[PDB]
């Protein structure tokens, strides 16, 4: 992989980074699969402020 | 106070990655050579 | 107890001197 | 091109001096710290926070002036001008030592801007930022002694005041109360700083005397200033001399110039650890064996017991007006004297 | 209710806002004339 | 398992031993005074 | 580097005027302090 | 590779791997949260330091009283 | 010419380098190695080198990482490197090099 | 707990080739660093919320250690949360209960957020993401910030 | 542009040989009229001590600090 | 044989020796070897040395209950003064150990040997035909040692005023010295401080700059020797952010634009510095002390105002009275 | 004087552990050549 | 080739072994916590707290 540094005959290693890629606008499947998660999130944080009001 | 030196050393090794190694991760490894010779 | 420890550590420094002069790595 | 990019390019233009993004934090903070000290050693008093005089206005020479720390009755106050202790009044703010905190904090931000400036220049030229890494030794020293240590004591009163004699006083105060010279981390620091000066002199001399074409009508011209040197001499010559005198030499130039970087930097780091240890008043003052032997036998004297007697003296004769806010008054039959031993 | 020190903090952040607003404002203006 | 492809060896030459041992033994002489107290 | 035309405000201009004007005020202060009788 | 059950379940969770929304995005929105946080740190630093006194708060041990 | 290479602005380098043009995995990136055998800047001057500027009618390609080779204190060669990380940058370099090699000579090669 | 961890560590060393860690379009290892931070922020937030809401409160747990100003009679007791401006009193136990609930809720919100938005291009190229050595760089800064402030507290 | 050339350019001289004395004199009067002492709160040299007191003015409380200075200054300390 | 003298001269002046043994070196090995053998024996096992001539001794040896940091070679008795005191001038071995004989042996041989080291340096550099000036840079620590071990004693009137050879011994000497002469306010000591901090600083700068610019280095090697082409590759560009800071400070102060002034300046700084403080220590040997201010600020009421100088004078007084067992009637003194 | 029984163990470990560490690496990389 | 300060850089290009190492660090931390607990429960004295 990384073969480096002939200063003493030596090695040093570094990361292989993914390529960059501009997003494609979402499909309706991607929209509804995302919708379940955000909707779950909304009610989850509502319920936890509810538990918070109870415990005081 | 020691983790301070740690922070700067790693912060350097990620931004100056392209000079600590001769190669750039932007480039995929080179596969085929072209010349230019008189 | 303490002084033997002191002179032993001294003795191995000066030994290490001898080793660094007459047995250095041949640089090739 | 968008407004951010136009702005960014203009900060990175070719000028007499580079401004860069790091300049934006660097230049105001540095200028205001430097001016703050200049107006303080020239007008601002210390008569209400130490009972001392340290201004050209008060009448003093270059060596005895200072911008002086606030009182001990201010605690760990930040001393803002708009804060609830000067309440927006300039005269009180200079009188209460608020100018001290001004310099210390603005100078910390100047140091941060400067290390960032070194990174920025290194990355736009495209060299490794090793000189920024070297500059972490001053920052370690500065944040440990001007910031971390007073935040452990009781107030900013024991922070080191900006001034010549005012720092000379710090040395005796450390010598007497903490016995700093006997701490091992300071021992390592003294060795490192002297070792850095040692490599400086030896390098400087042995490169100067082994140049290629010291005669010959030197037919080399470039220079190539960024090389600094490091081809204008023969390494083989140098090695071959030193390897006979001391019996060891370098044979790799790269590692020499890394050793030069390594030595004085490690020195300051060890001492920075040492003084953050003193902030908790964790000191080595004594060896327990010597104290028990000296209590059991008073015909026992060493150069170290002697140091203990001297330190015992420094404290009692300096303290009643070094720390006047403690109101010590010591009769002259209780102050230590050698002829009472 | 408001204490004087709280006004002082308000003063403090308003001078902070002013001085950074100004610095970036004039630097954006100076850069975009002589671009 | 199947061999790791990221297997590299580790070096240490003689002069590094000399330097490193010097530092160890010297550091011991400085701090041993404080350990024994 | 900075254009020779030099409009009234220039990076150089402010740099040399924030180190010129206070110093001529302050040296005039110190000089006056020399003739104050103790 | 080693085909295994839990690896296949977690497979879609590491499958974007370098994908980015065009240009600046929500940087200007980050800066708003960022600034508020800094102002928060100053408020809770000055309360601790007794530089900001807010009536009905007493910064001492005697608040466990 | 309609293309040339300078190491300092406002004066031309009048020595012609050899160029390795390497192609990454199919062309969107690559890197170009110039070797200059004893250029004019290496014989004489006192002006600070600031990168290599490839100037032409289409603008500039400015690149850093210029290295020197010294042998016994004699600078003898300059190595310069430019890296292409977008197809735009890449085909751009090929057009510049086509204009440079046409106006300064001579042939071009490829090997698979 | 250590015995079990030592065994799992052994397991993950002998089996090292699992296609989950590869990306199969080029068959070489990569991680999805934003997605990871998000998942783990979701976990960190929910655990913070639970710890505040069940343990500290004494709601199902034991509460915490409370004392008097002079440290004569102290004991373990429940603690109510306090979200007024006396909750930033750093000698008030209630401020700690309030903090863990509140910080927990922020964690949930942000944790969901980082699953459902990818980074913008300017940051991804600036801070050089996709390079595991930058996560470390950030974490060291956070970790020493935390150590400094607990040293003072 | 070398600094030597702009320093001995006529444009410099015509404004600056009028403003330089003004700054020197403004500093000189800031000290000589007694104002320097009143702005920076630095005591005059006949007045560091009150008549009654032989003790130094010393601050002992942080929120009543300016009050303590105001008191110390009325008694001419 | 060729009659041993011809062999002996080739042996001495050979530069094919692993360690050069010149004609300075021929004096240097016996002296340095005597000095170090005496030093280690004395440090370990020299019985306590009376140092004020009142029959009250000080222990500096390790078998008498010291560690590495508290031990020392204790200086000569105050009775002796500046007398030369070889072992045949004593009348027994035990009384030569009780008066602090060995210390003088060590320092006299050490100064001879350390001078011959400089000579040996000059000679070898003359054989290889190179500019012989490594020796003048070494003359700074050498000047310093003369000042501290030989001259300040002579000036004060005794070798009892010398520096002990030990770790805490040095600290004791420093503190007492500040007490009697106020070294901090001596401008020459200030030049000394400046020199060594600046040396350390320029060492870090030079090292950091050079290791960022180097690229690869290789020189041809053979199976018995070295090559004749030293290859070296470096970066050869810099920007205008090291042109307002480095360029127009150094071209203006070095008095050259040339790179050869870098390494000349690197060694000049600490050497000048250590000469200056080495000179200063000698001037206080004849009691020319540094600046001290008492009562430099008085108000027009006729009351004194203190300043930092007076606090340092108080701390100095504190040290100085503690040092004086001899009498409580002492008005104005030394030497 | 009281000299610690554990000062000796600190001294002993402090030298012996790093020294054998470096030595094992050295002999390991020597058998890497031969 | 690796120096003594580059030996753990062989985990950079594979997460499996990285996690092996991280699990190991965690084992050692929990073990130290437990072991230290037991040790000072052997020197703690509960008869007199005041
Ligand atoms: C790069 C610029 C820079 C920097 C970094 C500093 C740094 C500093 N200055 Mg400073 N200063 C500067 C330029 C600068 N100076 C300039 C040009 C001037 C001259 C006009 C001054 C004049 C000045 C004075 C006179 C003083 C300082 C002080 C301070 C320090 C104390 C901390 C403080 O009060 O923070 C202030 C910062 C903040 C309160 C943060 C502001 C955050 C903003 C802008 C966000 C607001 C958003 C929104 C409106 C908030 C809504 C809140 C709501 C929801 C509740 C700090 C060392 C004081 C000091 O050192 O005391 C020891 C002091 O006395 N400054
Ligand atoms: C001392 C120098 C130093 C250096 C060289 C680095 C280097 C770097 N840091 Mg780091 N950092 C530092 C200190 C430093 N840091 C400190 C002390 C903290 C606080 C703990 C941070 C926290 C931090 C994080 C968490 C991250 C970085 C990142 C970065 C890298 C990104 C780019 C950059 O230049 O950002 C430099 C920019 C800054 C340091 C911002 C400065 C902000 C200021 C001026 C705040 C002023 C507030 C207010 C106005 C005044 C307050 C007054 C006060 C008295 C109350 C980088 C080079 C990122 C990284 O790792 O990159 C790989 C990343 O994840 N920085
Ligand atoms: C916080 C986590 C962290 C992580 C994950 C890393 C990871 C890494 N660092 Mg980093 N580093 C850290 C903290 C960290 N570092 C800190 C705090 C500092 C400041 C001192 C540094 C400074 C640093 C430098 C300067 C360098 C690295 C290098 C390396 C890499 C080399 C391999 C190695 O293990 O060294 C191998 C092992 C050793 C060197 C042996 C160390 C023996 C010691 C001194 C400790 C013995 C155990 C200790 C007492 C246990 C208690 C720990 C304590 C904190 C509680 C590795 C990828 C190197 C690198 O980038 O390589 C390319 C390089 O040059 N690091
Ligand atoms: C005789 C030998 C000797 C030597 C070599 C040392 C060596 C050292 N001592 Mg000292 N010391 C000695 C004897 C000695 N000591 C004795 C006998 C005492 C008596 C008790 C002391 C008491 C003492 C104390 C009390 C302290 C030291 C400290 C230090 C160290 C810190 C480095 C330093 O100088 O920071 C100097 C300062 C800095 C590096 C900060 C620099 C800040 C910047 C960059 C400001 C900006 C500069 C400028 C205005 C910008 C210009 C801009 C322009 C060019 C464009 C160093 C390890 C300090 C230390 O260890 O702290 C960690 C410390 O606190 N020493
Ligand atoms: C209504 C809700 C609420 C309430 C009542 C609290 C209450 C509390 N929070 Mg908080 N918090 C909340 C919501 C809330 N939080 C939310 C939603 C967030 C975001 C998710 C946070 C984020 C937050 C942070 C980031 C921190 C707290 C902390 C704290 C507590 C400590 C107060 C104290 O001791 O100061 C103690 C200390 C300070 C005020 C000093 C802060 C220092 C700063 C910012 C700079 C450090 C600079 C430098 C690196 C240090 C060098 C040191 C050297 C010189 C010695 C307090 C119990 C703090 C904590 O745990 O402290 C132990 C802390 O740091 N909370
Ligand atoms: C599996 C669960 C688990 C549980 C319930 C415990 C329970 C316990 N451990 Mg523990 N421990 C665990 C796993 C666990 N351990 C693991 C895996 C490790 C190894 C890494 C340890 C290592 C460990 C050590 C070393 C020690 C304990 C100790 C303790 C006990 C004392 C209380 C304490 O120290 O809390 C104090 C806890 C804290 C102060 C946690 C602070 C957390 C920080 C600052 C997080 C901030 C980051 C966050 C992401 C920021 C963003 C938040 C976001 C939501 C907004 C407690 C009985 C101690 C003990 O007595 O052992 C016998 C001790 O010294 N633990
Ligand atoms: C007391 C000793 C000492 C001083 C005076 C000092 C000074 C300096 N070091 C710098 C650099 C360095 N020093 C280095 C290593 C070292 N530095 C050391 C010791 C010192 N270094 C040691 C021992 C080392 C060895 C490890 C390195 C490697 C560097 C650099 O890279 C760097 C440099 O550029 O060198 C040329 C310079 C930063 C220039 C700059 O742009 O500032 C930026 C800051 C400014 C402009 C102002 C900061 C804030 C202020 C004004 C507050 C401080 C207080 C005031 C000055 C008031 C007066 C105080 C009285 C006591 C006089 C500066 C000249
Ligand atoms: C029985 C007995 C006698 C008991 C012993 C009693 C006794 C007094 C014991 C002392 C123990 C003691 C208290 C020790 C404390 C000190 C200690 C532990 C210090 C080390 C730890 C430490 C400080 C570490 C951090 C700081 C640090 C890294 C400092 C380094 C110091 C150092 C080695 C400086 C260099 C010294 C030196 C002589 C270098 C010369 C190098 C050289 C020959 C260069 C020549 C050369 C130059 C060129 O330019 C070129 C081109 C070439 C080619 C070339 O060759
Ligand atoms: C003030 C102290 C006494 C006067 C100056 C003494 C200078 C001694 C230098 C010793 C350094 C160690 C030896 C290594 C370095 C070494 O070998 O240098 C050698 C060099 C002479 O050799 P060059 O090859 O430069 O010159 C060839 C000569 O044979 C004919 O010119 O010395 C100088 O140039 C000294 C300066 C004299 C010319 C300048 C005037 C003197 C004042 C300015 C410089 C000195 C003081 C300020 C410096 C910041
Ligand atoms: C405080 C304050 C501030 C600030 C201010 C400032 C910023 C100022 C500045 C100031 C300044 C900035 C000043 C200056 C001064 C200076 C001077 C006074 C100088 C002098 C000089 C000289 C005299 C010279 C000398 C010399 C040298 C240096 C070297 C060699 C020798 C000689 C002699 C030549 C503010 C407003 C913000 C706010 C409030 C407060
Ligand atoms: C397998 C198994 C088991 C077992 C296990 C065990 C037995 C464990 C333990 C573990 C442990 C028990 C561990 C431990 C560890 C420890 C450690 C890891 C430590 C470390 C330390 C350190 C790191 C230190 C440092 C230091 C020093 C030394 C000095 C100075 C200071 C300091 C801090 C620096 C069981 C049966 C259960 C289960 C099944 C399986
Ligand atoms: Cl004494
Ligand atoms: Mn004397």
């Amino acid at each position: 992989m990384r073969y480096t540094t002939d200063e003493g005959g030596r090695l040093n290693n570094f990361a292989i980074e993914p390529k960059v890629y501009q997003a494609q606008p979402w499909t309706p499947q991607q929209k509804v699969r995302a919708a379940l998660l955000v909707g779950g999130g909304l009610l989850l944080v509502a319920g936890l402020v509810a538990i918070a009001v109870g415990v005081s | 106070l020691l983790f301070f030196f740690g922070h700067i050393w790693h912060g350097a090794r990620t931004l100056f990655r392209d000079v600590f190694s001769g190669i750039d991760p932007e480039l995929s490894p080179e596969q085929v050579e072209w010349g230019f010779y008189q | 107890m303490e002084t033997i420890t002191y002179v032993f550590i001294f003795a191995c420094i000066i030994a290490l001197f001898f080793f660094a002069i007459f047995f250095r790595e041949p640089p090739r | 091109r968008g407004w951010f990019d136009i702005l960014d390019d203009w900060l990175k233009r070719d000028r007499f001096v580079f401004v860069g993004w790091s300049g934006i934090l660097l230049f105001p903070c540095a200028y205001l710290a430097l001016g703050g000290w200049l107006t303080g050693t020239t007008f601002v008093t210390s008569w209400y926070t130490h009972g001392l005089a340290s201004s050209y206005l008060e009448g003093c020479n270059f060596l005895t002036v200072a911008v002086s720390t606030p009182a001990n009755s201010m605690g760990h106050s930040l001393l803002l001008l708009w804060g609830p202790e000067a309440q927006g009044d300039f005269t009180r703010w200079c009188q209460l030592g608020g100018l001290w905190t001004f310099i210390a904090l603005h100078g910390a931000f100047g140091l941060i801007g400067f290390m960032l400036r070194q990174f920025e220049i290194a990355r736009l030229v495209g060299v490794r930022p090793y000189n920024a890494i070297a500059f972490s030794a001053p920052i370690a020293v500065f944040v440990s002694v001007f910031l971390i240590y007073p935040l452990g004591q009781s107030s900013w009163f024991f922070a080191p005041s900006f001034g010549v004699a005012a720092i000379f006083r710090f040395l005796l105060f450390f010598q007497g109360f903490h016995n700093w010279t006997l701490n091992p981390f300071h021992m390592m620091g003294v060795a490192g700083v002297l070792g850095g000066a040692l490599l400086c002199a030896i390098h400087g001399a042995t490169v100067e005397n082994t140049l290629f074409q010291d005669g010959e009508g030197a037919s080399t011209f470039r220079a190539f200033n960024p090389t600094q040197a490091e081809e204008t001499y023969s390494m083989v010559t140098a090695n071959r001399f030193w390897s006979q005198i001391f019996g060891i030499a370098f044979s790799n130039k790269r590692w020499l110039h890394f050793f030069m970087l390594f030595v004085p930097v490690t020195g300051l780091w060890m001492s920075a650890i040492g003084v953050v240890g003193l902030a908790l008043n964790l000191r080595s003052y004594d060896f327990i064996s010597q104290e028990i032997r000296a209590a059991e036998d008073p015909e026992f004297e060493t150069f170290y017991t002697k140091n203990l007697l001297l330190n015992e003296g420094i404290r009692a004769w300096m303290a009643p007006q070094d720390q006047p806010h403690e109101n010590f008054v010591f009769p002259e039959e209780v102050l230590p004297r050698g002829n009472a031993l | 209710t408001i204490t004087p020190s709280l006004k002082g903090f308000f003063i403090g952040l308003l001078s902070g806002a002013v001085v950074l607003g100004l610095t970036f404002a004039v630097l954006i203006a100076i850069s975009q004339i002589d671009k | 398992m199947e061999p790791n492809p990221n297997r590299q060896p580790v070096e240490l030459n003689r002069t590094s031993l000399y330097l490193g041992l010097l530092l160890i033994l010297v550091l011991a002489l400085l701090f041993s005074s404080y350990f024994f107290n | 580097q900075e254009p020779v035309s030099y409009p009234i405000f220039t990076v150089r201009w402010v740099a040399v005027h924030t180190l010129a004007v206070p110093t001529i005020f302050f040296l005039g202060a110190i000089a006056a302090m020399q003739f104050i009788q103790r | 590779a080693r085909r295994t059950w839990l690896g296949d379940i977690l497979r879609p969770l590491n499958s974007e791997y370098g994908k980015v929304a065009p240009g600046w995005g929500t940087t200007p929105l980050m800066a708003v949260f960022m600034g508020l946080f800094l102002v928060f740190l100053l408020i809770i630093l000055e309360i601790y330091n007794s530089t900001l006194i807010l009536d009905g708060v007493n910064v001492s041990w005697k608040a466990l009283g | 010419a309609m293309a040339e290479i300078q190491f300092i602005r406002g004066i031309n380098e009048e020595v012609v380098p050899d160029v390795r043009l390497t192609r990454a995995r199919d062309g969107s990136s690559g890197q170009a190695m110039f070797y200059f055998d004893n250029p004019k800047i290496v014989q004489e001057g006192n002006l600070e080198v600031t990168g290599m500027y490839m100037v032409d009618e289409e603008g500039e390609i400015v690149t850093r990482d210029v290295n020197a080779k010294f042998i016994n204190g004699q600078p003898v060669a300059i190595e310069a490197t430019y890296t292409m990380r977008s197809p735009q940058e890449w085909d751009r370099f090929i057009r510049f090099m086509d204009r440079y090699a046409a106006s300064h000579g001579l042939g071009f090669q490829k090997s698979e | 707990l250590s015995g079990l961890l030592f065994l799992a560590a052994c397991w993950h060393w002998v089996y090292w080739d699992l296609e989950l860690f590869r990306d199969p379009r080029t068959g070489e290892p990569a991680l999805d660093l934003p997605k990871m931070f998000g998942i783990h922020l979701f976990l960190a937030g929910l655990l913070c919320f639970g710890f505040g809401a069940f343990h500290l409160t004494g709601l199902f747990g034991p509460g915490m250690w409370v004392s008097d100003p002079y440290g004569l009679t102290g004991s373990v007791q429940p603690v109510a949360p306090e979200w007024g401006p006396d909750g930033f009193n750093p000698y008030n136990p209630g401020g700690v209960v309030a903090h863990h609930i509140a910080a927990g809720i922020v964690g949930i919100i942000a944790g969901l957020f980082h699953i459902l938005v990818r980074p913008p291009q300017r940051l991804y190229k600036a801070l050089r993401m996709g390079n595991i050595e930058t996560v470390l760089s950030s974490s060291i800064a956070a970790v020493f910030f935390a150590a400094f402030v607990v040293a003072g507290t | 542009r070398p600094f030597s050339d702009i320093i001995t350019s006529v444009r410099y001289w015509v404004i600056h040989s009028i403003t330089i004395p003004a700054l020197f004199i403004a500093g000189w009067l800031f000290v000589s009229t007694g104002l320097a002492y009143d702005v920076f709160g630095t005591p005059r040299p006949d007045s560091y001590y009150a008549q009654e007191q032989r003790s130094i003015p010393l601050v002992t409380d942080r929120f009543e600090a300016k009050q303590q200075v105001e008191t110390f200054l009325e008694q001419l300390k | 044989s060729a009659n041993l003298w011809e062999r002996f001269c080739n042996w001495v002046t050979s530069t094919d020796n692993r360690l050069y043994v010149g004609w300075f070196g021929v004096i240097m090995i016996p002296t340095l070897l005597a000095a170090t053998i005496c030093f280690v024996i004395a440090f370990i096992a020299a019985p306590p040395v009376d140092i004020d001539g009142i029959r009250e001794p000080v222990s500096g040896s390790l078998l008498y209950g010291n560690n590495i940091i508290t031990g020392a070679v204790v200086p000569s008795s105050n009775a002796i003064g500046l007398h030369f005191y070889p072992i045949w001038e004593a009348a027994s071995l035990d009384e030569w150990l009780y008066n602090g004989g060995p210390y003088q042996l060590i320092i006299f041989h050490f100064l001879l040997g350390a001078s011959c080291y400089m000579g040996r340096q000059w000679e070898l550099s003359y054989r290889l035909g190179m500019r012989p000036w490594i020796c003048v840079a070494y003359s700074a620590p050498l000047a310093s040692a003369f000042a501290v071990f030989l001259i300040y004693p002579i000036g004060q009137g005794s070798f009892s005023d010398g520096m002990p050879l030990g770790i805490s011994g040095t600290f004791n000497f420093m503190i007492v010295f500040q007490a009697e002469h106020n070294i901090l306010m001596h401008p020459f000591h200030q030049l000394g401080v400046a020199g060594v901090f600046g040396g350390a600083l320029f060492c870090a700068m030079h090292g950091s700059l050079v290791t960022s610019s180097l690229i690869r280095e290789t020189t041809e090697t053979e199976s018995a020797n070295y090559g004749y082409k030293f290859g070296q590759e470096e970066e050869t560009y810099n920007i205008v952010a090291a042109h307002g800071y480095f360029g127009r400070l150094i071209f203006q102060y070095a008095s050259f634009n040339n790179s050869r002034s870098l390494h000349f300046f690197l060694a000049a700084w600490p050497v000048v510095g250590v000469w200056f403080t080495a000179l200063g220590i000698s001037t206080m040997a004849f009691n020319l002390n540094g600046f001290n201010f008492n009562h430099s600020v008085i108000d027009a009421k006729g009351n004194v105002i203190n300043t930092w100088a007076d606090i340092i004078n108080r701390a100095n007084l504190g040290m100085e009275v503690m040092h004086e067992r001899n009498a409580h009637n002492f008005p104005l003194d030394l030497a | 004087m009281e000299v610690n029984q554990l000062g000796l163990i600190a001294t002993a470990l402090f030298v012996l552990v790093p020294s054998v560490f470096l030595i094992i690496l050295y002999v390991q990389t020597e058998s890497q050549q031969k | 080739g690796l120096p003594w300060y580059r030996v753990h850089t062989v985990l950079i290009n594979d997460p499996g072994r990285l996690i092996a190492a991280h699990l190991m660090h965690t084992a050692l931390v929990a073990g130290w916590a437990g072991s230290m607990a037991l040790y000072e429960l052997a020197t703690f004295d509960p008869s007199d707290p005041v």
